[PDB]
């Protein structure tokens, strides 16, 4: 049946080429030689035999088969190199994660400059990519890995939201130990920066936030090397984290020692003057220091800005293909 | 799309290692035994409770689609917890588990984990994943008896002693193939009703239908009493077969 | 890592902006010409120019105007980079002794802003009090003009329109006044605010708004006699001051688009407008003045001048003579006569400035078997479109072949003792129905002509309309001349069928040379081509025969010849043809992880394949199996503008940033993953756009010469002008080299104080990171020609490695030995 996973083998697709270099193998794109559909493979390499098959790709696999949303990849099966007979010990033959083929990634959209977004374009995006986190959020799963690079865009203007590989659950009853340094540092929230864990679901609403001002602007919005110029730079913009704007800043690890060079006083509508009001808004919500007060998924929809976007007339990005020609 | 993961009683006296020329109650004892070994290592370890049930039902369902002659129920068990660990977020070096292992098990028995104990568990990885055919995330009757217990109101000490009798018959049920017959819901809803009639409690009193004599229909649709007495018959001769008896 | 060397063989050619002031002295009118990247400086005289000095900066000049602050005797100079590095400059001269000053100097750049579309737009006001800034979308910056802001310190006012065409300040106002076009969804608009540096924001403007021409695209500050603002769009020219509104709509002016404007007369009586067809015209204020004292606008005139070259900038010269300046085709000096000459034009040209135009394709062909070469371009566009004859015979001689259309491509076909030019032709939709050329050209000047009749497409069934006056690009393969550069034969394509690629080349058993064009059916329709053709032409007796054509599904953006075969990219497909013994292309394999396969290099049995997004990739021919395997692809997404291979194992790439990069294979087979990733080892920020990469060299060699320290050779074409020469330098020169770059900027004067090594950086709008890999050769060149005690300097604590001297003490006069090595390249 459908549901028989693993025993396929990966002879039954045709490997167009490498797509991407990922955690724990190689994404390959690939072409289903029985019905002709365009795949992702990411290979497994479980050969290591360090602590065998990665956690990594463990969670993708036990995330992925519960979550079902227009906006989140799906996994169509798993397969496997031609296996050795009757020799289970020898075999170090890798699994391959079949995933559908998404033509290209925001990131490598942005970095050749070509794709300028309309209000109706950050409209169209923005709604999926909330509304999909609304989904996991609604689920108890975090993403953590937030970035440009993740989130995969087809021609046709559909979004979905990709690399779950550090996605764990999350109770809200129970507070639990995680791992701080979850995020990528130009997406990463301002806690997570300062030390915090047992962190909110609100980190992904931070990254989703530098996305959204990301789109406006062509640039992402805190760009730095370092964990302390990073603070610096979203305490320029958003207000230096303060016992006034962020009560509990006092109990994260690193309040006291990692400082900005002033308590600056928040200018985000001022800086993003020319954002529209409706997302200005959005934007200032969604980059709100204290996760208490930043808002949720679901805020994000019922918004002035997202709330009403029609979801059918969804806006392809204006994709200059003949440009260059 | 997801795979069926439940059989009838029926079934089991047609599993691969019965086939092979085990008898039923031998194959029941090896079940037992693996069982708890993977609870006692993990409990050793100090792993969640979640963790020692997924590993657990790795494990019985392992065992339907193969005979344990040819693969040994010890190095499969500490196969199972060891993935089970990284399914949960729970993990734990495989070395840690053969250790605990070596401890809690006889040289005879530690004899199946061969020359090389890590290799036997780390090659076993590719087919317990290929078997239980990736489908990785289990639900387990615990969170079903708190869900189910939290909507009950009344003496808080007579709900109390109802979850923690139920909860023991939880634990016990982890050595049986009602993991394999039953989805977690029902069980969880039969150790309360074998947890209320050993108490002599009618839990009807307690849901927001009191007048609803039948209290699991609104928790568990469509589950008739004969499988709570079945449940419930199962995980009681557990206790009569052993010299261990009901918690109270 | 790699360790490369770039120079600069021929510098930026094309005009980017020019004006006119009194910069080098109170006295004098001045040109200030800019190029890309460098700063000419003229006085004129009787003769044209008298040319002064010449400057470059570490920066593409962006703004450049002239402003004399009260208190100064001469009119100071400001420049903005495109990086955004801001510089107040000084003339200053001591006899013989000519240097230019920084004033004030500082990067304006905002941590947050949307760049905006039409550009960055630089005004200073009619008191000098500001110089204003439009670098992004919402946001208008101030620089004011006080004596204590050195460091050219800014502040930002909120501007509500968005999307601003044009803005500049406007004269006649109490306070200081920008008028702007600007762009919203209800059509386009002028505006007028008001700006103050004390209150730091707008207050409402002198004048009211008027909804403009939907293509209005330049306002024109009117003197104060007359006052107001001049707006021109495609077809009518609009003039706003006050309650006053005058329009002219004449029935020339629709004909080409119009892009440049001057003012001939202080006053603002008369201004010289130029449009992209190379027509010069005159617009005239004719005066009204009025017994009351006061002097009004009557009516708004336009008189047609004559032709000049396609000009981006015009600059007035005093007396009649007007300065073209152009990117693409040659700069002017022409002549503004009272009496039109017999055929009716009053512009006679008085002197021509080379400018290699862009340059789209290139060429190297030992013309006369020198060992020598020579260098062939395909330069301008459209009416200044010519091929150039560059050799290094120290100045490069330069002869123009006038072409009167755009070339596209070349290729040199040595068994025919000519080249093979592709070129395309504007022709408009006339009342026939079907189309006119504007002017004579290449493709319809020569000596015989054939007209594809090909069939493949003609099923159609698309209905294509086609309204009048609309233009159509007319693509053409010339054959040309060796010797004499006459056009022999002119090949048409078919209607709307564009010519992307060309190759000549012998395939297969086949004895023939061919000349090989990729094509494909461009309708407007279309987001990418989906018909598409490989033609397979014979030159032979003077007349081109139609060997064989192949149909495919999309574009041959690019095509080579692999040992033998044919290898084209299929928009997203790369694919190799074999050359059959019935003289038909037959495909053997295929590779189709692209996006779009614009451009593509060999080197053996390797294929580099340049993406629109996805940077390079290298490719294996396996003769064993018959098909193609991806060795490695550089995963960093860039844009490209085109690739070449150094070596087997570094590989050559240009950004559409202005950057430029090396990747490598990771050299390492630890796991398949590093082998498959190319890393990018050399970055650097070049300033220039290049079109073309090409194996060669112009150095005459006798064999006399001993090999220089730099290994391989490159020659690449940019769209400013520039030629430019990449070569390979072995671990012990770089790191010389390097040093000594460091050692030379801490010597030498920037203009501007722009640090050389934030000049270099690669830069993308997201991102910078400092150059790797690459020595700035026109740094090091300028050893030579920095003052003796600054050359001791320099040498100071110099050693060298992997010498017969592990450290070795370097002397100046070793370096000026060394450094002149390196100019031989070029
Ligand atoms: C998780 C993101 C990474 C990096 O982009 N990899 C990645 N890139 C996908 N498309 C992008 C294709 C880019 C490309 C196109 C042509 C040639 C070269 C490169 C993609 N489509 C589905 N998946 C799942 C396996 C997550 C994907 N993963």
């Amino acid at each position: 049946t459908e549901s028989d996973w693993g025993k396929r083998c990966v002879d039954k697709f045709d490997i167009i080429g490498i797509i991407g270099e990922g955690t724990y193998g190689q994404v390959y794109k690939a072409k289903d030689k029985d019905t002709g559909e365009l795949v992702a493979l990411k290979k497994v390499r479980l050969d290591n035999e360090k602590e065998g098959f990665p956690i990594t790709a463990i969670r993708e696999i036990k995330i992925l088969r519960q979550l079902i949303h227009r906006s989140v990849v799906n996994m169509k099966e798993i397969v496997t190199d031609k296996q050795d007979a009757l020799d289970f010990k020898k075999d170090k033959g890798a699994f391959y994660l079949v995933f559908e083929y998404m033509d290209h990634d925001l990131m490598g959209l942005l970095e050749s400059g070509l794709v300028h977004f309309s209000e109706d374009h950050i409209k169209s995006f923005m709604k999926q990519l909330m509304e999909g986190l609304e989904y996991c959020h609604k689920k108890n799963f975090l993403h953590r890995d937030i970035k440009c690079s993740n989130i995969l865009l087809n021609n046709s203007g559909q979004i979905k939201l990709a690399d779950f590989g550090l996605a764990r659950l999350y109770n809200s009853e129970e507070s639990r130990p995680y791992t701080n340094k979850v995020i990528t540092l130009w997406y990463r929230p301002p806690e997570l920066l300062l030390g915090e864990e047992r962190y909110t679901p609100a980190i992904d609403v931070w990254s989703c936030g530098c996305i959204l001002g990301e789109l406006f602007t062509k640039k992402p919005i805190f760009q730095a090397n370092l964990e302390l110029a990073q603070l610096e730079l979203i305490s320029r913009l958003c207000g230096s984290p303060c016992p006034a704007v962020w009560p509990d800043v006092i109990r994260l690890p690193y309040f006291n020692t990692m400082k900005p060079k002033k308590q600056y006083r928040r200018r985000l509508r001022e800086e993003f003057s020319f954002i529209p009001s409706a997302a200005l808004d959005l934007l200032d919500h969604m980059l709100t220091l204290d996760p208490s007060k930043r808002c949720t998924a679901e805020q994000t929809l019922q918004s002035d800005f997202l709330k009403d976007v029609e979801l059918s007339k969804m806006a392809p990005p204006d994709l200059p293909h003949w440009q260059d020609c | 799309t997801k795979p069926c993961w439940y059989w009838d009683k029926k079934d089991l006296a047609h599993t691969p290692s019965q086939l092979e020329g085990l008898d039923p109650a031998t194959e029941a004892r090896y079940r037992r035994e693996g069982a708890r070994f993977i609870f006692d290592v993990g409990t050793r370890l100090g792993l969640h409770y979640d963790t020692l049930a997924t590993g657990i039902i790795y494990f019985h369902r392992f065992y339907m689609f193969h005979s344990f002659k040819q693969f040994p129920r010890y190095v499969t068990g500490a196969c199972c917890l060891f993935l089970a660990g990284k399914v949960e977020e729970t993990p734990k070096k495989c070395k840690d588990i053969i250790k605990t292992a070596r401890s809690l098990l006889n040289d005879v028995q530690f004899g199946q984990f061969g020359d090389d104990p890590k290799e036997e568990v780390m090659v076993l990885e590719r087919i317990l994943l290929q078997t239980i055919k990736f489908d990785l995330q289990v639900e387990h009757p615990y969170q079903f008896l708190l869900k189910y217990a939290k909507q009950l109101k009344g003496d808080k000490n007579k709900i109390q002693k109802l979850v923690q009798m139920a909860w023991t018959f939880v634990n016990d049920s982890l050595c049986t193939t009602l993991s394999l017959q039953w989805e977690p819901e029902i069980i969880a809803v039969a150790v309360m009703y074998l947890a209320g009639r050993l108490c002599k409690f009618e839990i009807q009193e307690w849901t927001s239908k009191p007048m609803y004599r039948r209290w699991w229909e609104q928790f568990v649709q469509d589950v008739p009493v004969d499988v709570l007495e079945d449940i419930c018959h199962q995980i009681l001769d557990l206790y009569s077969q052993g010299k261990q008896q009901m918690p109270h | 890592m790699s360790y490369n060397y770039v120079v600069t063989a021929q510098k930026p050619t094309a005009v980017n902006g020019c004006v006119t002031g009194h910069f080098t002295s109170a006295e004098d009118l001045n040109l200030l010409i800019a190029k890309n990247t460098r700063l000419e400086i003229y006085v004129v005289t009787a003769e044209g120019l008298r040319p002064v000095k010449e400057v470059g900066m570490y920066g593409k000049i962006a703004v450049m105007e002239l402003f004399r602050p009260k208190g100064e005797s001469k009119d100071l100079l400001f420049i903005l980079t495109a990086k955004y590095n801001a510089c107040i400059l000084e003339y200053k001269q001591s006899g013989e002794s000519i240097d230019i000053i920084t004033r004030a100097h500082g990067n304006v750049q905002d941590r947050i802003g949307r760049p905006s579309e039409t550009g960055i737009i630089g005004i200073i006001d009619p008191e000098c009090r500001m110089i204003g800034l439009r670098l992004y979308d919402g946001l208008f910056k101030v620089i004011p003009l006080d004596r204590d802001n050195k460091e050219l310190k800014a502040f930002n006012i909120r501007l509500e329109e968005l999307h601003v065409i044009d803005v500049k300040f406007l004269y006649g106002c109490q306070a200081p006044t920008i008028c702007f076009v600007y762009q919203d969804p209800q059509g386009r608009h002028v505006k007028t605010y008001e700006v103050s540096l004390r209150e730091k924001e707008f207050n409402k403007g002198p004048w009211k708004q008027e909804n403009v021409e939907a293509e209005a695209s330049m306002v024109i500050a009117v003197p104060e006699p007359f006052g107001g603002a001049i707006i021109i769009g495609q077809e009518s020219i609009t003039y706003h001051n006050g309650d006053k509104y005058l329009a002219i709509a004449p029935p020339i002016i629709k004909q080409s688009t119009i892009v440049c404007h001057n003012r001939v007369d202080p006053n603002g009586s008369r201004y010289l407008l130029g449009d992209m067809e190379g027509r010069l015209f005159m617009l005239l204020l004719e005066k009204e003045e009025q017994m009351d004292g006061t002097v009004t606008l009557k009516d708004l005139r336009v008189e047609l001048l004559g032709e000049t070259s396609i000009a981006e900038c015009l600059t007035y010269l005093d007396n009649g003579v007007v300065f073209v300046g152009s990117r693409l085709g040659d700069s002017q000096l022409v002549k503004l006569n009272v009496d039109s000459n017999e055929q009716g034009s009053y512009v006679v040209a008085m002197e021509t400035f080379t400018n290699l135009g862009p340059i789209v394709d290139m060429c190297v062909v030992d013309l006369e078997r020198q060992g020598q070469g020579q260098l062939v371009t395909c330069s301008g566009a459209f009416k200044e479109g010519s091929l150039r004859i560059i050799r290094n015979g120290q100045k490069l001689h330069i002869r123009t072949v006038p072409l009167y259309e755009s070339p596209r491509k070349i290729c040199y076909q040595e068994v025919s003792q000519c080249f093979g030019v592709l070129s395309s032709r504007i022709e408009v939709q006339d009342t026939s129905g079907g189309t006119t050329a504007l002017r004579p050209s290449a493709s319809t000047q020569a000596l015989s002509s054939s007209v594809s009749s090909s069939k493949l497409f003609s099923s159609s069934t698309a209905p294509h309309e086609t309204s009048f006056g609309e233009e159509v690009e007319v693509h053409n393969l010339l054959i040309i001349d060796q010797h004499t550069f006459e056009v022999l034969h002119a090949h048409q394509f078919l209607q709307n069928e564009y010519a992307l690629s060309l190759v000549s080349c012998k395939l297969g058993k086949d004895p023939n040379t061919y000349f090989i064009v990729g094509t494909a059916m461009v309708y407007p329709e279309e987001a990418e081509p989906k018909q598409g053709r490989i033609v397979v032409f014979q030159y032979s007796d003077g007349k081109l025969q139609t060997v064989a054509e192949k149909e495919v599904k999309g574009a041959v953006y690019s095509m080579v010849e692999f040992n033998g075969k044919l290898l084209a990219s299929i928009n997203s497909t790369v694919r190799l043809y074999e050359w059959t013994t019935e003289k038909e292309l037959r495909t053997e394999c295929n590779h189709y992880n692209n996006i779009m396969a614009l451009y593509l290099k060999t080197k053996g049995d390797f294929i580099l394949v340049g993406d629109l997004m996805r940077s390079v990739l290298l490719l294996a021919y396996k003769p064993m199996e018959g098909n193609f395997e991806e060795i490695a692809r550089d995963f960093n997404p860039n844009w490209m503008s085109a690739v070449e291979i150094l070596d087997d194992d570094n590989f050559l790439g240009a950004e559409n940033a202005f950057n430029l990069f090396v990747c490598q294979k990771d050299s390492a087979a630890t796991t398949d993953e590093e082998r498959q990733h190319l890393q990018e080892v050399g970055l650097f920020h070049l300033g220039e756009f290049v079109n073309v990469f090409c194996h060669g060299s112009l150095v005459m060699q006798n064999l006399g010469e001993t090999s220089t320290p730099t290994q391989g050779s490159v020659l690449f074409g940019t769209v400013n002008g520039m030629i430019g020469l990449v070569t390979s330098l072995s671990e012990s020169w770089y790191n010389l080299l390097l040093d000594m770059q460091n050692r030379l900027n801490k010597v030498i004067k920037s203009v501007g104080k722009i640090e050389h090594s934030f000049w270099r950086s690669f830069h993308t709008e997201r991102k910078t990171e400092p150059a790797t890999g690459f020595i700035d050769g026109d740094l090091i060149e300028s050893f030579l020609d920095i003052s003796r005690p600054k050359m001791q300097e320099v040498v100071a604590n110099l050693q060298y490695d992997d010498g017969s001297g592990m450290k070795r003490e370097a002397t100046a006069d070793d370096l000026i030995k060394v450094v002149e090595e390196l100019t031989r390249i070029h």
